């Protein structure tokens, strides 16, 4: 009827976009991980007198 | 729209008795914990006694114990006070104040008319220097207080309080726990300070500011009022 | 007065109460850590395996000390029979209650407390009145690690009559509970399987049994000293209440078969600990 | 060691702690019955039957016990998204019309729904009140179309009451867990005023299980 | 007709140019960074108070206040810290599966089974909470609700939509359609410009607020996706689904990066959280207790285990100091 038109047309809307390399993806986790982890209270226990818990 | 209006009161003999009462209409009675607050005709405001939130738990101030009696009734939504015995002391008006607590709340926000009493003829101490300053509208201004007791408790909180008090009017809550400001006042009022030195820095100063400036402490009971800055022009 | 070890019967109600110090230890462990005590049932199992548990050690330091030390054995093995005969007691009176209910009482375990910290005082009081009326300096050893209950031929007998009478109304209270639950439990849908019936029968007629046998104390009641000055030891009825608590933990295991949480938990734990243990 | 308004925080929570047991022991004492059928079976009629979009909650009273019905059918999802939800009612009232042993059969879509929530992952102890509709209807079209045309194994006349036992019969043995549940079957009409009274005579041994559940015995 | 040729052209078109992008896995680069070791994390408080199940919940901003909806029919504002109950809110739908605390803190909402979105007023006058505003125009149940200010809220139903809402107003300014399964959970960026929306036909599908189009749409698992959670960075997305996979997407890449799975569980995960600095991933499961991923490396470098039911809601703090798991025995337990 009309419903195949809008799913190909929401497919075409999503087939042209930008795609950036999984590299560059993995790398910019990596990287975040590694620049906040210092400011983690869950990854490395701070001390009793730090924690309201 | 909250309503605290109190009945009771007037030329009594002394050594009869009276009863005050506070018929709340407007909010949720049965939550609110309810304080009895004095006012001298001349001085200023100490604390009379405090019901908790069904009942629970009873207060009174030491000059007053054991012939007051605070109550409530919850489905008829008022607050009695029952006094007996009168001296030359309890001559004054009696506000009728709410309070609620838990994490996060403004206790002490809204206070009644209150009622004119006329008879017939290791607390922690709340300084405040009675510096009634006269001001020009428009400029800044800086009102201290001072405690003879750390009111920073172990949790982080600062147990004090700023109360205005205009000509002719019940008090205000201005600033609950030293940093916080209430809610409907404006936001050129700050409260700030350490440990047993506190101030209440005002920009801007328009008009209905003039008044008396009251600082409570609700570290521990009782609760102690400052002796009041009377802000002029 | 002449004895009799038998070091046969010696070993054996030794090796009887070691080990029913360990599975009672392993059953209180696993109400309160891995059972959590979410269920009623864990509060009246429990107070069970509590109430055998403090009858077998006195038993335990009965056999084992030579001395005797018959006034705290005999006092806490007392405290350990009747406290067990009343959870007995409420447990079978609260399965009638549950019979005749109407509504959904979806409550958890808040008057069992009441009940159980009453039978506990009220039992406390009369082995207090006891200590108070015969007195704290008896010396009632009628013989090494045989003890009788009072010195007074006398007010022995009427100790042991009175022991025996709260025996026997209790038993009789058993058999009109189970009875009244076994006849409710037909005039419904559910209760007309075979398991509901058999559980009930089965834990009614052992309490019935056991505490008909432990009320003919009063039958001899010509103020005889049949039961408590006579030593003997030439029958096997000195070395009788090994068998005596282990037909209480089957009491208490046939408890605790017919209850499906407690079931499904011990099911799961020999599995997760047969592997890894 | 607390301040003077945490003591009055705790007093607070103690007292809203108070009243979370009071409506939970309050609402506890109510029987929550789930209704399900097939479309057009007979659940529209027996909310009627008995004196009275998601979640469609009926209130009831009858003889000092307050009844809560859960009609599910305007909930038009997936049912494996919800149904847990509703693990830890009393009972569910099942409706079957007796007339659709013809419809299109039509008897055997309410007899796949029988088995998709009688052997159900979450209940598996919930017993099923169950209503089978319309008798007076059914009896009047057995007379003509035979009851075989629905059942092909069935060897047995074309009496009304011999096929109504055999569907009943038919229904009753679809749950497996014969010992766990229990099945209380009904022949209900348009003219009955007893609908009702079967619900209270069948939901109060569901409540004398469970408090016998509560008490150790299963 | 010919359209679903053309239909599956361009789906080929797409998995060639996501598969041309794929020049390494997550594994391989992850290589070369130590391991968070063994993570040993015990039950601080232990908030009790509930009657029934607890089916949501949903931390504060200042990350001491908690709210914890629950199917007896009440919302519970606790104090964390010291497991007061702030507030107690009686619901009129006692079968709710959604909750949602307001950033500002002012408001809180919940929705389930009666498709209605209620709007509660937390800081009010006249004392007690009150009922601001309830939303209908949803069909299906209400799977997930999270606030974008105080007056616009997102809605994920159970009738293949979500809608963006405006609770002054009281209607739907957009809504999302695209979903061919029930919706069953969201998770709004951190700049809350897009959302992610996992839903019953194993896709998720990254939205856009402001103009109410489907962005991108995810495949990968196999069964209905339960619980989905923007990382931290909001370039990436983690997805639990029925078959006990957890799935690390990502958004510049339009590719799943990593599956954490493991051959020991085989129970859907009803919740999802990552930590704060996005090294771990928290998940809720079926078999009674909650597991710790490392996000990076994907093995179970921890387990919280301590409840009895089914883990049903969890959440990381916004400074990242505990986590709250409620679950199916009516308990929220904070770990830390
Ligand atoms: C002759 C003697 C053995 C009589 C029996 C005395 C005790 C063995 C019984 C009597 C009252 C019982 C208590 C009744 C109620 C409870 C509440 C219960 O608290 C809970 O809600 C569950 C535990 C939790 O979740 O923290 C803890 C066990 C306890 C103290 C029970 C433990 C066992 C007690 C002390």
């Amino acid at each position: 009827i009309a419903q195949a038109r809008k799913l190909v047309e929401q497919l075409k809307m999503e087939a042209n976009i930008d795609r950036i390399k999984v590299s560059k993806a993995a790398a910019d986790l990596m990287a975040y991980c590694e620049a906040h982890a210092k400011e983690d209270p869950l990854l490395t226990p701070v001390p009793a007198s730090e924690n309201p818990f | 729209d909250v309503q605290l209006v109190e009945s009771g009161g007037g030329l009594v003999q002394p050594g009869g008795s009276r009863k005050l009462s506070c018929s709340a209409s407007g909010f949720a009675f049965s939550s609110f914990g309810m304080h009895w607050v004095r006012q001298a005709p001349e001085k200023g405001l100490e604390w009379v006694a405090y019901i908790s939130s069904g009942s629970g738990t009873i207060y009174y101030a030491d000059t007053v114990k054991g012939r007051f009696t605070i109550s409530r009734d919850d489905p008829k939504n008022t607050l009695f006070l029952q006094m007996t015995s009168l001296r030359s002391e309890d001559t004054a008006m009696y506000y009728c104040v709410r309070s609620i607590y838990y994490y996060g709340s403004s206790p002490f926000d809204f206070w009644g008319q209150g009622t004119t009493l006329t008879v017939s003829s290791s607390d922690i101490v709340m300084t405040q220097a009675t510096s009634s300053v006269p001001v020009t509208p428009g400029e800044s201004v800086s009102i201290s207080c001072r405690s003879s007791k750390s009111l920073l408790h172990s949790n982080g909180n600062t147990y004090l309080y700023w109360f205005l008090q205009r000509p002719g009017q019940s008090p205000q809550l201005l600033i609950y726990r030293m940093s916080n400001l209430a809610s409907g006042v404006p936001d050129r009022f700050s409260g700030s300070g350490s440990g047993t030195a506190f101030t209440l820095t005002i920009s801007r100063l328009e008009a209905e500011d003039v008044g008396v400036y009251y600082c409570m402490q609700h570290l521990e009971y009782p609760l102690t009022f400052g002796a009041g800055t009377k802000l002029e022009l | 007065c002449t004895k009799s070890y038998s070091a046969f019967l010696s070993g054996m109600t030794s090796l009887l109460l070691v080990l029913l110090i360990l599975l009672t230890l392993a059953g209180i462990l696993f109400i309160i850590f891995v059972r959590k005590l979410v269920h009623r049932m864990d509060v009246w199992l429990i107070a069970l395996l509590i109430e055998l548990l403090l009858w077998v050690l006195g038993k335990m330091i009965q056999e084992f000390s030579s001395t005797g030390l018959c006034l705290l054995t005999q006092n806490m093995m007392f405290l350990g029979l009747m406290c067990s005969v009343w959870t007995h007691l409420g447990m079978a009176l609260e399965k009638t209650l549950a019979l005749f209910s109407r509504t959904p009482k979806r409550t958890s375990h808040r008057n069992v407390c009441l009940y159980l910290m009453g039978v506990f005082c009220l039992v406390l009081l009369l082995i207090i009145i006891l200590l108070i009326t015969m007195g704290p300096d008896a010396n009632l050893n009628r013989g090494p690690n045989m003890c009788r209950e009072g010195p007074t031929k006398g007010m022995h007998t009427a100790v042991q009559g009175l022991k025996a009478g709260c025996y026997l109304l209790a038993a009789v209270l058993i058999v009109l509970l189970t009875v009244i639950i076994i006849w409710k439990l037909l005039r419904t849908k559910f209760g007309r399987k075979p398991r509901l019936i058999c559980n009930v029968t089965f834990t009614g007629l052992i309490c019935a049994f056991s505490w008909f046998m432990l009320s003919l104390p009063l039958l001899f009641l010509g103020e005889a000293g049949s039961l408590g000055f006579d030593c003997t030891e030439s029958l096997v009825a000195r070395y009788y209440p090994g068998p005596a608590a282990c037909l209480a933990l089957l009491l208490i295991i046939l408890y605790a078969w017919s209850f499906s949480h407690f079931m499904d938990s011990l099911k799961n734990q020999v599995t997760v600990t047969a592997r890894y243990f | 060691t607390l301040s003077a308004e945490d003591k009055a925080a705790v007093e607070r929570s103690k007292m809203i702690d108070r009243n979370l047991r009071e409506d939970g022991e309050k609402a506890a004492r109510e029987v929550k019955l789930l209704l399900l059928g097939a479309g057009e079976s007979g659940k529209s009629t027996i909310v009627k039957q008995m004196k009275i979009t998601g979640i469609v909650e009926t209130h009831f009273t009858f003889k000092d016990l307050h009844f809560k019905m859960f009609d599910v059918g305007g909930q038009r999802s997936e049912r494996k998204k919800w149904i847990h939800c509703f693990e830890g009612v009393t009972a569910i009232i099942f409706c079957v019309a007796l007339s659709d042993y013809d419809l299109v059969n039509r008897m055997h879509e309410s007899m796949k729904l029988f088995d998709s929530i009688c052997n159900n992952k979450w209940f598996t102890d919930t017993s099923i009140i169950l209503f089978l509709n319309k008798k007076d209807l059914f009896e009047e079209k057995i007379k003509k179309s035979p009851l075989t045309i629905c059942y092909p194994e069935y060897a047995g006349s074309n009496t009304y009451e011999e096929a109504a036992a055999y569907i009943q019969c038919q229904f009753e043995d679809l749950n497996k867990r014969k010992d766990t549940k229990e099945i209380y079957t009904h022949f209900t009409c348009a003219t009955d005023t007893k609908n009702v009274q079967f619900v209270f005579d069948a939901v109060t041994d569901v409540i004398i299980k469970n408090n016998l559940k509560d008490c150790g015995l299963f | 007709d010919q359209l679903r040729q053309e239909a599956e052209q361009l789906k080929n078109q797409i998995r060639d140019a996501r598969k041309a992008c794929a020049d390494a896995t997550l594994s391989q680069i992850t290589n070369n960074i130590d391991p968070v070791g063994r993570i040993q994390m015990r039950t601080r408080r232990t908030l009790r108070g509930h009657l029934a199940k607890i089916y949501a919940m949903h931390w504060g901003t200042d990350s001491r206040l908690l709210v914890s909806a629950s199917q007896d029919g009440k919302l519970i504002i606790w104090d964390s810290y010291t497991t007061n109950k702030v507030h107690a809110i009686p619901l009129r739908s006692s079968w709710v599966m959604t909750c949602a605390y307001a950033p500002s803190g002012n408001y809180v909402a919940c929705g389930g089974l009666d498709n209605i979105c209620s709007i509660y007023n937390l800081k009010t006058r006249e004392g007690n909470v009150r009922v601001s505003r309830e939303l209908a125009g949803h069909t299906g149940y209400l799977s997930c609700c999270r606030f974008l200010d105080d007056n616009q809220i997102v809605t994920s139903s159970g009738d293949t939509t979500c809608a963006l809402w405006d609770i002054e107003t009281g209607q739907q300014t957009t809504t999302f359609t695209g979903h061919t399964g029930d919706v069953m959970s969201l998770s709004l960026a951190p700049d809350t410009r897009l959302f992610v929306s996992g839903a019953c036909d194993a896709s998720a599908k990254l939205w856009d607020v402001r103009e109410g189009m489907c962005r991108q749409t995810f495949t990968g698992h196999e069964s209905d996706i339960n619980a989905i959670c923007f990382f931290p960075n909001g370039n990436a997305f983690a997805t639990g689904s029925d078959d006990a996979t957890c799935r690390l997407f990502d958004l510049r890449a339009d590719q799943e990066l990593m599956t954490y799975s493991h051959d020991n569980i085989i129970c859907g995960i009803t919740s999802v959280s990552f930590s704060k600095s996005g090294r771990l991933l928290l998940a809720g499961y079926d078999d009674f207790n909650c597991n710790v991923w490392d996000a990076l490396k994907a093995d179970r470098a921890g387990v919280l285990a301590g409840h009895d039911n089914r883990v049903s809601c969890l959440g990381v703090t916004d400074d990242g100091m505990a986590v709250a798991t409620g679950s199916w025995d009516s308990f929220l337990k904070i770990w830390n």
